[PDB]
């Protein structure tokens, strides 16, 4: 992830989490009940 | 299940670009409805004739 100083950890899907998505993602899946 | 589309991995470095070298002059249809059948009712007759 080499994009010049730039950071997109927040929006790219996340490895660790079984449903591949993003942070954000996650979250406004979460606070949608 | 279906497939969403074919896996392209984009070769992405810090230092290298793709530059095209030649074009493709495509035409595409796009079909748009505009009106629709003009329709009147006599409210009186097809209730009752
Ligand atoms: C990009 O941003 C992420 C998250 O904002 C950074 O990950 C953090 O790294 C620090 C240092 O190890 C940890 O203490 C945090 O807990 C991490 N946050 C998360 C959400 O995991 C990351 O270091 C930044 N930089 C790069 C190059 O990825
Ligand atoms: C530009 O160079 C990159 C890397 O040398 C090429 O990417 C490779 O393309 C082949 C053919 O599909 C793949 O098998 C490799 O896995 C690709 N490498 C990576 C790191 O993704 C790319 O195709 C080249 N661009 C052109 C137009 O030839
Ligand atoms: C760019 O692409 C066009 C395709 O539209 C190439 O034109 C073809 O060239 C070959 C080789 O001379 C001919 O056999 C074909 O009949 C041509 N096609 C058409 C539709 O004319 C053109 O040569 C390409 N240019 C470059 C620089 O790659």
């Amino acid at each position: 992830k080499d994009f010049g100083g730039f950071n997109f950890s927040q929006i790219l899907p996340d490895p660790s989490k079984p449903s591949k998505r993003s942070p954000i993602e996650d979250l406004l899946f979460n606070k949608v009940t | 299940t279906m497939s969403l589309g074919a896996e392209n991995s984009v070769a992405y470095s810090n230092n290298s670009i793709a530059i095209p070298t030649n074009f493709t002059i495509s035409v595409t249809t796009e079909i748009l409805p505009v009106s629709m059948t003009k329709t009147s009712v006599d409210c009186t007759m097809y209730i009752c004739g």
